[PDB]
């Protein structure tokens, strides 16, 4: 131990922790303050005009929102779309390794072909670089399907190619060997003879319902890996006999009669995927970012995980069903026509893999992925923007922003609230953690976070003055008068309309004092 | 007279005033010349002349 | 030491009941009921409480312990 | 207007910004001194008092 | 002065606004013209 | 005046002056314009010249 | 051009001129440049912009201060301001200023006889801006009652 | 003045009044301008140098070839702003100086290492303000905007608040001193037009001549013409700028006892740009070189070019184009900023 | 001359042989040597601008030079938006090189010249059809 648990990092320290290779570090941040009402001290830190650790009372908020607005005048007045991205790969095939380390891998399962390479059949697949004292150097992002040339573990030497693939192929790989038996793949019915003199070249076009005959609009042609006995040989480890669903345009190379080694590349099928990432910057984006606006055509995810299917063919949206290999499988989710699939039919997902491509919306993010994710990619991308133009801004302050954003859950279990009521996440965190330390848990309740735009989430204010005072006066004030709604002020803009202290700094006494003689003798 | 930061010529964009000055300080020079030739009141014919 | 409030923030690291001390020990000054405890260098009693707060004579502590002791004397 | 003679150079920050700097000699001769006439007016009207 | 807190609001009965109210204003007059007088 | 010269101007008339009132003409006239330009044979005023 | 015609009054033909610094004696290094520009006046006068304010006439409906210069003015602490304020822990000064400075009656004269007594202590009461509103929304059919508890 | 973003060309301020005894504290405490140096935002400092002061420092500390007192060995940094001071020395002339530098090397005790360093005269006479925690290498370099605000910031980590203050005063003073000293101005003639300025003009306009040959063979429409055009121009634009700072930066061909030698040039206009006091390349490209391509108001690039510079005179139809950009920028800037502030306003209210 | 397309790649014009065929693997060699140094060189571009555009920006005092600084900025980011637009369209062209159906007309089966592609490396159309398109567009925008 270097650092005892929760310790304020101070320069010395994080010199300390520099002459070492530490890499990664968990730091409390404000998003997840478990403190109702506030936040605590510690999780927020020091980052002030003086030097120290936060002092209680301080008015974190609108220190944090004065930071981030008084900037944003630097930003042009537009949507420049410089879209270059200077840095590459390089190239699309091979990787180049910039400095001299250990290659490691993360999130993979290889196969080891015949030559013996680790061909990579998995998506979220990426390959870092461990440097002398153990840091990452060098990472890089590998896409499903790359020949490897070294494996994991092996020193590289600087500038070596490591990975090679063709950019515009995405393979299918066999992982056991036996004969290629063809199910369904039938001249005329479910493919297009295009064929080749001796070599054995084909361009075979696995066609969709529409153009498939009218007899073939349910036949799912496949191609299935048996041995010389004739039983379906199972993808080694697993139990399930390899189906490879032959998806569009599945150009099969290696014709029914050709003993396929384990891990020889089964049938060539073109995707011109985008490879280059606009830029994009400017004020707006920012204001667009934080009021969370749902984006253009999202790319889409995946909701429980289990063993991926299709289902109706072609209406109008092909169908992906996902059945749980323990739990229930019913979930069948519609897509359009115009969305590129990355997964094969016959593969086993999990949830919140990426299923097409283009943007994610955020509330997806914090749905699946959880709130973590959706607060470091709303702070990555913001910040982005403010370093395209070389504004500096500290991340807390965006921090604190996005906790203001998820200030709300909405409940689907029972108990004690509506069942469906969108409802403040610390009256149900208080509610819950009462239950559940008296006998009774009625039930519940779980709840769901929600995120909201700033906008929204200001229209979602529970004193009713604040929200008259900059909302449409008459909708707020005739909603609160009906409901009787009945007001304990406990925030700023409240007690400033009435001129009373305000509760923030050199005042949270007084009215920690009044707390403590209100409900006391 | 009059003390001017040199800092606001090359951010500000306009240079004309420095070939103002230069051209002000030639017709102030003619203007001295003319000075000093009328106080030694030299002769009608060597100030016409200039 | 009307220049940075450094030493004070050092006794109390509140900085904020720093200024309530202040003020509650530069009113007790400025209605007559107490003198100063640092020889004055033509100050006003803010920076005098301020100077009193840096140097430990003066706190929380000894403000409401002094102060309950010359109430119990006013007593008799 | 009027035209006088200006050096260009930074004369211990006093023209630190855009602020200019100037000579006792100008207002010694009273070359920037304005005339302004400004009108007051006093009405006496009749109150019922 | 009243030290509060908590400001309450709700729809207006007729009989509270009898009850602000200290008398009935019938005439649309204002003022006298001749005195300013009420 | 000056609306009539405009007008008989933008339909490629020889006639300076006319009567103020819309005749059914002009009115017809208009519309085989708009479709013409609807059509392509024309171009599109901008509300900039001076 | 120019530089002909300086030539013709026998002056550096570069434009600028070594000058020595009145106060010390000494010479600058490199030679800066002088000469001539015309110069205006502008009817931006620091007579008029000057402006300060202690006590003065207040305003009918809403006791708060005159705003302008032919009446003594009074300076406006907006939403921004009070923003700025509030980032600060600096309570005590917002509400003086909110209160007894503009709209509290009978806290600005308490404070006025205070002061001139050379006490220094407050009293806000409720800002009378705070009072016409209750009055305005009362003046619907909505009842706003200060509760207590 | 760098917190207000005030400026100097008759902007305003307003002055109130803390009434209160409990009102003064907090003031004095909390909102003292001594007690906020350091921006909310990020940790650095807020109140560093902003022109005039750097432009002094700059000048003050820079090095030349070869001046008065060449190689001579002074006993101090005070015996260097004797020398200084008398005129038997350049303010920036290369020399060996004996200087004792602290360190706060053990459990916050200073120790004395002193010895001798190759520095310049005004180096040394800056040396004599720096607190006693800094190390020597912090003034020893050209010292500019960015070193400067490096050299404040260390200052704060090491030693803390209020030396850091003294420290600042006492920056600000020297620099408006030595600036006020070195006596930097503007001539018509520091803006030097590069000699090859016609030479890459005559190039692109006879590329142009090709392309114009190349259309009327029937390659490309009239399309592909103006795109190609605007490129090579684009091109040629950038080569002139970069041709214009060249000649510029290094020309100073000062000569040593017997041969000769380049170094940082002493134009005035180029360290006014380099130091960051005020002006980019681009600036300086505007008017030493060729201003580029502009833009009509919809948006479309104009295909020929400028070629003048403010050096030069510009002609009607070029000031006509130059009018559609700026006024263009002035209009769209109020909007912008009144913008930010509903930005800032609505990002207020949910905080 | 050093200012033409051929001119950022090393590369001088072709020509082609008395009996050499149309597409062979040296001309289609050149190309994608040609359109990958274009690129390469218009990305670098890109990252000197942003640099330029990382360092300068700051908060000006006066709002008749906050527009001064920001109507260069418009100009530069509106060349780079074009040059971004047209790193697609060399895209697209690199991948129809390495499809091995590169230099005929997209409406009608002609060939484009090889002149031409050494002209505008881009071309997706003949010149017949190019002006054909260019006044059918212009027509149907105004
Ligand atoms: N920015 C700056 N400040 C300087 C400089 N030189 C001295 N000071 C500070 O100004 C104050 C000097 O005030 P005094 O000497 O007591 O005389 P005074 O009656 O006018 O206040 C001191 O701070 P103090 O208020 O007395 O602090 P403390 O020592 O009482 O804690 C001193 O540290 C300087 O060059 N620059
Ligand atoms: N630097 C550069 N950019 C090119 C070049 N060629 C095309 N572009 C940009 O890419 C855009 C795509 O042009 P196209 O739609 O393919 O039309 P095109 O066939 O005539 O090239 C162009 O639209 P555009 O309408 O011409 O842009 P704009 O006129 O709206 O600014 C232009 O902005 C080029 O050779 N050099
Ligand atoms: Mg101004
Ligand atoms: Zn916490
Ligand atoms: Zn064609």
């Amino acid at each position: 131990i270097l650092v005892p648990r929760n310790t304020l990092l101070h320069e010395q320290w994080c010199d300390l922790l520099e002459e070492n290779s530490v890499d990664a570090v968990k730091v409390r941040s404000v998003v997840s303050c478990d403190t109702d009402f506030g936040v605590c001290a510690h999780c927020y830190g020091r980052d002030l005009a003086r030097g120290h650790i936060i002092n209680k009372g301080e008015a974190i908020g609108v220190i944090a929102a004065q930071s981030i607005g008084e900037p944003g005048t630097q930003l042009t007045m537009r949507t420049f779309h410089i879209g270059g991205a200077a840095s590459r790969a390089a190239a699309e095939s091979s990787i180049q390794v910039k400095n001299k380390g250990s290659i490691k891998l993360s999130n993979v399962k290889s196969v080891v072909n015949s030559s013996g390479k680790l061909v990579i059949t998995s998506r979220n697949t990426e390959l870092k670089l461990i440097d002398e004292f153990g840091r990452t150097k060098e990472s890089y992002k590998v896409p499903y399907g790359a020949v490897l040339a070294k494996g994991d573990g092996e020193q590289v030497a600087g500038g070596e190619t490591v990975a090679n693939w063709d950019p515009h192929t995405m393979p299918v790989i066999t992982e056991v060997s036996g004969f290629v038996r063809f199910t369904d793949m039938i001249d005329g019915q479910t493919i297009t003879r295009q064929t080749d003199e001796l070599t054995g070249l084909s361009s075979l076009v696995v066609l969709d319902s529409a153009e498939r005959t009218a007899g073939g609009k349910d036949l799912r042609p496949a191609l299935k890996i048996v041995d010389a006995q004739g039983n379906d040989v199972l993808i080694p480890g697993t139990d399930m006999p390899a189906q490879y669903f032959l998806p569009g345009k599945a150009i099969v190379q290696l014709e029914d009669g050709v003993q396929i080694s384990s891990g020889d590349t089964l049938a060539r099928i073109p995707q011109e995927s985008g490879g280059t990432k606009d830029i994009t910057g400017g004020l707006p984006r920012v204001a667009d970012l934080f009021e969370a606006r749902r984006p253009k055509e999202p790319a889409i995810l995946a909701e429980i995980s289990g063993i991926v299917s299709f289902g109706k063919e072609t209406k109008g949206k092909r169908r992906l069903v996902i059945t749980p290999v323990d739990g229930s499988d019913p979930y069948e989710e519609m897509i359009p026509k115009w969305r590129q699939l990355n997964v094969f039919e016959g593969e086993r997902v999990e949830r919140g893999d990426v299923i097409s491509d283009g943007p994610e919306a955020p509330h997806d993010i914090l749905r699946l992925r959880g709130v973590h994710a959706v607060t470091r990619y709303i702070v990555n991308e913001v910040q982005d923007v403010y370093r395209l133009q070389g504004v500096k801004i500290n991340d807390k302050h965006i921090e604190v922003i996005v906790r203001q954003m998820l200030r709300k859950a909405t409940i689907v279990n029972a108990g004690s609230s509506d069942f469906l009521e969108g409802e403040q996440v610390e009256y149900s965190r208080v509610k819950i953690a009462n239950r559940e330390l008296e006998a009774n848990g009625k039930v519940g309740a779980t709840y769901s976070r929600d995120l909201l735009g700033i906008t929204k989430a200001s229209l979602a204010t529970e004193s009713f003055i604040s929200a008259a005072s900059f909302q449409e006066t008459t909708r707020v004030l005739t909603e609160a008068a009906v409901a009787g709604k009945r007001d304990e002020l406990r925030g700023l803009k409240e007690n400033v309309i009435v001129g009373r202290l305000i509760p923030a700094g050199t005042g949270y006494a007084y009215h920690q004092d009044r707390m403590r003689r209100r409900a006391a003798g | 007279d009059i003390v001017l930061n040199p800092l606001g010529v090359p951010s500000r964009m306009n240079i004309g005033q420095i070939l103002e000055t230069h051209l002000g300080m030639a017709a102030k020079g003619i203007g001295d010349k003319i000075n000093a030739m009328l106080k030694q009141q030299q002769e009608v014919a060597k100030l016409r002349e200039f | 030491a009307r220049v940075t409030v450094q030493d004070a923030v050092e006794k109390i690291g509140n900085r904020f009941d720093l200024v309530l001390v202040a003020a509650r020990r530069a009113r007790q000054m400025q209605v007559g009921g107490k003198d100063p405890l640092v020889p004055e260098e033509n100050d006003k009693t803010t920076v005098i409480a301020l100077r009193e707060i840096e140097e430990g004579l003066i706190n929380n502590q000894i403000l409401d312990v002094r102060e309950r002791q010359e109430q119990q004397e006013q007593e008799a | 207007g009027q035209n006088m003679r200006v050096a260009f150079m930074p004369w211990n920050g006093y023209n630190f910004e855009d602020s200019i700097l100037v000579s006792e000699r100008v207002v010694q001769e009273d070359r920037f001194t304005t005339i302004h006439i400004q009108e007051l007016a006093c009405v006496s009207r009749d109150t019922k008092l | 002065t009243e030290e509060f807190d908590a400001i309450k609001i709700a729809l207006a009965s007729p009989d509270m606004i009898r009850s602000w109210s200290f008398g009935e204003v019938k005439k649309p007059e204002t003022i006298n013209y001749r005195t300013f007088k009420p | 005046a000056v609306g009539r010269m405009k007008f008989n101007r933008s339909l490629l008339r020889e006639e300076i002056e006319g009567s103020g009132i819309l005749s059914k003409d002009d009115i017809i006239d208009v519309m085989k314009k708009l479709i013409d330009i609807r059509n392509g044979k024309g171009e599109v005023d901008d509300i900039d010249h001076l | 051009e120019i530089k002909e015609l300086l030539k013709l009054g026998d002056l550096p033909t570069s434009g600028q001129i070594r000058l020595y610094d009145g106060r010390t004696g000494e010479q600058f290094e490199r030679p800066v440049t002088v000469g001539y520009m015309y110069m205006l006046k502008l009817n931006h006068l620091v007579d008029d912009k000057m402006h300060a304010r202690s006590t003065g006439s207040y305003s009918l409906v809403t006791q708060q201060p005159l705003g302008g210069k032919a009446q003594f003015g009074g300076q406006r602490f907006g939403e921004m301001e009070v923003w700025a304020l509030e980032a600060y822990g600096a309570a005590y000064t917002l509400q003086e200023m909110l209160t007894v400075k503009s709209d509290d009656v009978n806290g600005r004269t308490k404070m006025y006889k205070n002061i001139v007594d050379g006490n220094h202590q407050m009293e806000p009461g409720m800002p009378e801006s705070f009072n016409v509103l209750l009055k305005e929304i009362r003046s619907l059919g909505i009842n706003i009652e200060l509760e207590d508890e | 003045c760098a917190a207000y973003n005030a400026d100097f060309d008759g902007d305003q301020m307003a002055v109130h009044v803390p009434l209160t005894l409990e009102a003064q504290l907090e003031a004095r405490a909390l909102m003292m301008s001594t007690n906020n140096i350091l921006s909310p935002a990020n940790g650095e400092p807020i109140i560093v140098p902003s022109q005039d002061v750097v432009l002094g420092l700059y000048y003050m500390t820079r090095d030349c070839v070869n001046a008065k007192g060449e190689g001579m060995v002074l006993t101090g940094p005070k015996e260097a702003e004797r020398l200084y001071r008398s005129g038997l020395a350049s303010l920036h002339a290369r020399v060996k100086v004996r200087i004792t530098e602290y360190e706060k090397d053990a459990n916050g005790e200073l120790v004395a290492k002193t010895s001798l360093k190759d520095t310049t005269v005004g180096r040394a006479i800056l040396w004599m303000i720096v607190p006693k925690g800094l190390p020597y290498s912090i003034v020893n370099q050209a010292l500019g905007k960015k070193a400067i605000s490096k050299m404040l910031n260390t200052c704060y980590r090491i030693l803390g608040l209020k030396p850091t203050v003294i420290f600042a005063d006492q920056i600000m003073y020297t620099g408006f001193a030595y600036a006020a000293r070195s006596g930097a101005s503007v001539g018509i003639d520091d803006m030097v037009i590069p000699e090859k300025k016609h030479e890459i003009i005559s190039e692109a306009e006879a590329e142009v001549a090709e392309i114009q040959e190349q259309f009327q063979s029937g390659l490309v429409t009239a399309g592909e013409r103006y795109n190609k055009v605007i490129d090579i121009w684009a091109a040629a634009n950038d080569r002139v700028s970069k041709a214009m700072m060249d000649n510029l930066q290094t020309e100073t061909v000062i000569n040593r006892d017997g041969q000769e030698e380049k170094q940082v040039s002493f134009n005035s206009i180029y360290m006014m740009a380099d130091s960051g006091a005020r002006g980019s390349a681009a600036q300086i490209r505007q008017l030493a070189g060729m201003r580029g391509l502009m833009a009509k108001p919809d948006g479309s690039i104009i295909e020929t070019p400028i070629t003048a510079n403010f050096r030069e005179g510009l002609n009607v139809l070029q000031y006509f184009i130059s009018t559609h950009g700026a006024r263009k920028g002035l209009a769209d800037t109020a909007l912008k900023t009144a913008n930010s502030g509903y930005l800032t306003r609505r990002l207020v209210d949910v905080a | 001359s050093s200012l033409s397309i051929l001119a950022i790649a090393g590369v001088e014009p072709y020509q082609e042989k008395p009996g050499e065929e149309y597409m062979n693997e040296a001309q289609l060699a050149h190309f994608r040597r040609i359109l990958e140094a274009w690129r390469n060189q218009l990305r670098d571009e890109v990252d000197r601008t942003v640099t330029h555009m990382q360092d300068e920006a700051a908060n000006f005092p006066d709002p008749v030079d906050r527009a001064a600084q920001e109507e260069e900025f418009s100009l530069e980011l509106r060349n780079r938006d074009r040059e971004r637009k047209l790193i697609k369209k060399i895209e697209k062209t690199l991948k129809k090189v390495e499809d091995e159906d590169f230099g005929y007309c997209e409406s009608c089966g002609v060939e484009i010249g090889i002149r031409r592609l050494e002209a505008r490396p881009t071309a997706d159309l003949c010149i017949d059809c190019k002006t054909l398109a260019e006044i059918r567009e212009k027509q149907m925008a105004g």
